RNA sequence: CGCCACUUCAUGGAAAUAAAUCACUCACGAAU
């Protein structure tokens, strides 16, 4: 499971896009134990037990922990983008709808291996592109 | 299949805890904000959590019994109220009602409730003197700690063996020994394969009458004392459960303050210039003891400090 | 030392949720976050943020910049496993001729969370009964299989352990100092500020303990109330017939202080009622207007008298004067802010709720301010000045009609609810001083002064003794 | 005495740290 540049740069402009590093190369602190829990979640409980806890947004957090489910919907979608023919003949090659929920999407896309090597390795890559900024 | 765990009807507790807990059944809808509060939701973790806790287990199980025939003699304590907790910040939560939100150590093969190696290793290594690591950040609070610690300690040996004097610098190599194999310095002694202290993983042997996990309650109230409280649930182990604590432990001589292997001690008792005062001896039934008083009195697991994880003898 | 063991004595029966296993106790969960906070209390004189910086000085605190807690081990163990099970309701029932040895009623008691638990239901514990003699009496019987699945069961134990492990040797000789003070000043349980949970420290380290309940009382209360309450006891005897008459009598008292009683030809006003209307801003029930609104759309609400208006031997109006109008606040929210109230309406089987939401949702509950203290059969009314945030603040009522379906063949029918019935209601009447507004103003220690010291007919309502005004 | 319930269901911190990072022997031998 080696990390491409490719991915981290899926995974930085996907954290800019949804307002966890500002316009200052700054992020909140409280992502990096998010995203850190998320992958622990993801290996311990499940994909769908973590991805319902980290999507909803009725929770008692200090900041907005469900921006991390989009950076990940962003960093899958960028990576499904380039996946060539062959590829698409195995692998789902399809965009996230967006405004769908990604627990929605993994539940009705069966619990394929696919999509969770997609999420660990879009996790890890989130996680290394927090580490390439400065907290608050 | 409910009760008596045994290996030919059973599910694996872990799994149960872990990977069935949220499987997707046809009508339960835990993904939207609605049917995380509904009874439907409710009803479906309370036939889960009851599921989990419906497993008893016999003393005479061939599975604590191949521990047994594996580890050797196990040591047996009680759990008494409110139980112990293990693995408490595994992540297990995804803000439903009714759900189990804290983790629980289950062994993967057995499924069975067990406390690993390490954590009675460091619950153990935390009242010896020297197991703050000297830092920074820890220089203030160090002394006070190795002091107060080194007490304990004395007390412990002089009432566990027939040490009559045991200086700090004694306690510090006999420390040493136990839990890195080591001198203080860094160095290692030249120590046969029997001469290693091994810290296996304690496993629930007897459950008798009832079962062995039960659900209990944290409700924490917040600074505001105007706003509800949030009740967290969670998987402890329940009160009067026998846990098999397995150990390996060696004999550790002591010949003028340093730690000595058995050919060493042999041969300095062999030389004229041997004197009794400045050798010491704690065998392996007398660190169990000591290993043993440490555990009855500060316990093991989580929330210890509020009365979970508290044993008694048999 | 390092190791401080204490043996506690039980003087009034604990609602404990895990009742179940019969290690159940005391919870250490409860007593150590509580007795962390009464230290620091104690250690600041009076202060808590003193406290915390006395007990940072002197490396007591397990993180020194976030939390209260202080780095000891606290274990609550039974000695002896043998308990009495007592069950607590609000509503007096015939007493069942089969039960366990151990299994004891509380009949008047101020706990209204189990009142399932005595009835019709299958469910229930004491299954209620016609007598098969004159319809007069009713016959009692106790389901096992309900008694074990109840949430609640009130709990008395043989004298129990409590120990407190630490390191640091001069943090327990400052516990030894503040525990028997700390089980003096506290109750525990599901209602412990009605008097259930009250524990005494009888033992330290196998050395008795003299410690003056009356004088603890005082330095950590701001008044202190004791109750001539007459024993009788034929002769010591039964507990019972003492738990029972105790827990009665508070009830009574404490439901004249908020609310009133009604039952016979006795009647008594609220004294919180009362007192409000003797002050300036002349504030009159929030009960009050509810009454006049739902009788403004023609509900026939139940009972013979109209509704009281002042203090006087009697002031039975449906209307209020007439220049001006009554100056109006939720009265008893400041002494225990209730969920939704009932009002009776004529028809049997049809009855008004009114619910209470707070407009902003930043007001979910308020603890009684008053604590219930029972220690040696003697009754101790102690407390402090109430929480001043709820004062001045708002709550939305909703007005909801509740018709109870005339049965089925099957069980009772309540989902035959009603839409919220139309009332003219206020929105920032009188310059937000209205009875959606809770008063601006509020002392306990003047409120409870006012309290036993009122007289009807030359005597005291609340028969107390004044040790600490 | 009769009747009767509603409410709340996880946040914050720690997310790897240090020791060892190649060592010794042979570095051409014999015949031509």
């Amino acid at each position: 499971m080696k990390i491409s540049k490719k991915q981290i740069e899926y995974a930085i402009e996907a954290l800019r896009a949804n307002n966890i590093i500002t316009n200052d190369n700054q992020y909140p602190k409280v992502f990096k134990g998010y995203i850190s829990s998320f992958g622990a979640a993801v290996i311990q409980s499940g994909l769908i037990p973590a991805i319902i806890f980290f999507e909803n947004e009725d929770n008692d957090a200090n900041a907005d922990r469900h921006k991390i489910i989009g950076v990940l919907k962003d960093i899958i979608n960028a990576m499904r983008q380039q996946y060539t023919v062959t590829d698409a003949t195995i692998l789902v090659s399809s965009q996230i709808p967006a405004n769908y929920s990604m627990a929605q999407y993994i539940i009705e896309h069966g619990n394929t291996d696919q999509l969770l090597k997609e999420i660990t390795e879009a996790a890890v890559a989130m996680k290394l592109a927090l580490r390439m900024y400065k907290s608050e | 299949m409910p009760k008596n765990y045994t290996l030919q009807n059973a599910s694996n507790l872990g799994w149960l805890f872990y990977k069935d807990y949220y499987r997707q059944e046809p009508n339960v809808d835990f993904i939207s904000t609605q049917g995380k509060e509904s009874d439907t939701t409710a009803d479906f973790f309370r036939k889960t959590n009851q599921r989990i806790t419906a497993y008893q287990l016999n003393s005479e199980s061939p599975l604590v019994a191949a521990f047994n025939n594996h580890f050797g003699t196990p040591l047996q304590l009680k759990t008494i109220y409110p139980g112990l907790i293990t693995g408490s910040g595994l992540p297990h939560q995804t803000g439903s009602k009714g759900e189990f939100k804290l983790g629980f150590q289950f062994d993967y093969t057995t499924g069975l409730p067990y406390i690993p190696g390490s954590s009675i290793k460091g619950t153990l290594r935390s009242m010896f003197p020297f197991s703050l690591k000297d830092k920074g950040s820890t220089k203030r609070i160090l002394p006070e700690y190795r002091k107060e610690r080194m007490e304990y300690i004395r007390d412990l040996i002089i009432e566990v063996t027939n040490i009559n004097e045991i200086s700090d610098t004694e306690i510090q190599a006999l420390e040493y020994a136990i839990f890195t194999n080591s001198t203080p310095s860094g160095k290692t002694i030249e120590f046969s394969l029997e001469e290693k202290d091994v810290f296996y993983d304690a496993f629930v042997a007897d459950s008798k009458d009832g079962v062995m996990l039960s659900d209990d309650y944290i409700t924490p109230h917040g600074e505001n004392p105007l706003k509800d409280p949030k009740p967290i649930l969670f998987l402890k182990i329940r009160p009067d459960v026998t846990i098999n604590f397995y150990f390996k432990l060696c004999t550790t001589h002591l010949y003028k303050e340093k730690v000595c292997s058995s050919k060493q001690i042999e041969e300095i008792k062999k030389q004229n210039d041997f004197s009794s005062s400045d050798y010491k001896m704690i065998t392996a039934h007398q660190k169990r003891n000591l290993f043993e008083k440490i555990l009855l009195c500060i316990g093991i697991g989580a929330k210890t400090n509020i009365g979970y994880g508290q044993l008694k003898k048999l | 030392m390092n190791q401080l063991t204490a043996i506690l004595k039980q003087h009034t029966p604990m609602i404990h949720f895990q009742h179940n296993e019969s290690g159940a106790t005391l919870r250490a969960s409860e007593v150590k976050p509580l007795l962390d906070k009464f230290i620091l209390t104690k250690l600041g004189n009076g202060d808590i943020r003193e406290g915390r910086l006395y007990a940072k000085k002197n490396n007591w605190l397990i993180d020194n910049e976030k939390n209260y807690a202080l780095n000891y081990k606290l274990s609550i163990s039974l000695q002896k496993k043998s308990r009495l099970e007592y069950l607590i309701t609000s509503s007096t029932f015939p007493l069942p001729t089969e039960r366990p040895s151990n299994f004891f009623t509380i009949q008047n008691s101020p706990y209204f969370a189990q009142e399932k638990c005595v009835g019709i239901n299958t469910n229930s514990t004491i299954i209620l009964k016609k007598s098969n003699s004159d319809p007069r009496k009713k016959e009692a019987e106790f389901k096992e299989k309900n008694w074990s699945q109840i949430d609640k069961k009130g709990l008395e134990w043989q004298d129990f352990t409590i120990k407190i492990f630490s390191l640091k040797g001069d943090l327990i000789n400052k516990i030894q100092t503040y525990l028997p003070a700390f089980f003096i000043c506290h109750n525990f349980g599901t209602r412990n500020n009605k008097g259930f949970g009250s524990f005494t420290v009888e033992y330290i380290n196998n050395q008795k303990n003299i410690c003056n309940v009356e004088d603890t009382l005082k330095e950590n209360f701001a008044f202190v109330y004791k109750k001539k309450i007459a024993l009788s006891r034929q002769s010591t005897l039964d507990f019972i017939y003492i738990y029972n008459q105790i827990f009665s009598t508070i009830k009574k008292d404490y439901q004249i202080l908020k609310s009133g009683y009604n039952f016979r030809n006795e009647y008594i006003k609220s004294l919180l009622f009362c007192y409000f209307v003797s002050k300036y801003p002349n504030y009159r029930w929030e009960k009050r207007k509810m009454k006049q609104l739902i009788k403004a759309r023609g509900y026939e609400l139940k009972g013979d008298h109209s509704p009281i208006s002042g203090i006087r031997e009697n002031d039975n109006s449906w209307n209020d004067p007439n220049p001006n109008g009554y100056n109006y606040a939720y009265i008893r929210a400041i002494l225990g802010l209730a969920e939704q109230y009932e009002f009776q309406l004529e028809t049997p089987y049809q009855k008004a709720i009114v619910k209470i939401k707070s407009a902003n949702n930043c007001i979910s509950r308020y603890k009684s301010p008053l604590l219930f203290k029972i220690i040696n059969n003697s009754i101790y009314l102690v407390g402090n000045e109430i929480n001043t945030e709820i004062l001045n603040k708002p709550f939305q009522y909703s007005y909801i009609e509740q018709t109870k379906n005339k049965n089925m063949r099957t069980g009772k029918s309540e989902i035959t609810e009603r839409t919220m019935h139309i009332n003219e209601i206020e929105m920032n009447y009188k310059n937000r001083i209205n009875y959606h507004y809770t008063p601006t103003s509020f002392s306990l220690i003047d409120f409870m002064q006012y309290a036993m010291s009122y007289k009807k007919n030359g005597k005291n309502i609340l028969n107390y003794i004044p040790l600490k005004q």
